[PDB]
């Protein structure tokens, strides 16, 4: 019987990127080759398979700082950050193979099926 | 608010 | 010219709502009288103004308990803890006064103003 | 996914 506010989610979503952006609360540092990435371990975990796995391990759950593959591109990763924290994807022609290949390596499915039909659309 |  | 995904707002939450019943990443116990309630700060603050407040404080951001006042019911605070992690509000007539004077004191303005058009219109 |  319970009732519901349909803007909470967005609003929830909305304040944990001002905190991002203020770095208040931020738990990790993400490496991405020379660059440096903070973001708060609960919303990583909710947007990526691979973050998920990551931190409910009992011992990488403690870590400050996690280095992903050297193959992952920094502007890449920039973008599916930004997602994960706006709902909002930067979808352009010049980054999708850079975005695809980030969505796979941290299993963001929703992200992955765009670019794949994006790509499947120009050929 | 709306019903869900 | 970013697109974006509609439901990945509410995906955030659910997931946010998973790591709260599995206990995992939760970084403070709000005292409530006789209970305690396991949450994450960044969720709260991004939901109450009054967590928002104190979780911004320079001294009280790094309290691992809160104490809310004893005028505070534990069951008005269960159902807006609830709120917080789903959007649904569970108002009824029993808990409405409670539900109200927490959503108050939270300073949460979107319940305050659906607990005063409902107890309007039984009037 | 939608145009916002
Ligand atoms: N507790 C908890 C909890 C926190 N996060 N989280 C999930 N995070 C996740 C796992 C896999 C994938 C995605 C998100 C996006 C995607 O494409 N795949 C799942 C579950 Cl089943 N549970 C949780
Ligand atoms: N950074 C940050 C950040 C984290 N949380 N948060 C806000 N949280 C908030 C403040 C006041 C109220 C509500 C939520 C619900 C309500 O009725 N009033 C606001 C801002 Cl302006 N910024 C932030
Ligand atoms: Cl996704
Ligand atoms: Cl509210």
């Amino acid at each position: 019987s319970c009732i519901q506010f349909t803007r909470h989610a967005s609003d929830v979503l909305l304040n944990l990127n001002r905190l991002r952006s203020r770095d208040i609360l931020t738990d990790v540092v993400i490496v991405v080759s020379r660059e440096q990435f903070r973001a708060h371990k609960t919303v990583l975990m909710a947007c990526s398979g691979l973050f998920y796995s990551i931190f409910t391990d009992q011992l990488k759950c403690n870590l400050s700082v996690i280095n992903l593959d050297p193959e992952i591109n920094p502007e890449g990763f920039c973008i599916l950050l930004d997602f994960m924290y706006t709902s909002r994807l930067n979808l352009r022609e010049g980054n999708i193979m850079a975005v695809m290949a980030t969505a796979m390596y941290l299993q963001m499915e929703h992200v992955v099926d765009t670019c794949r039909k994006f790509i499947k659309a120009s050929e | 608010w709306v019903i869900p």
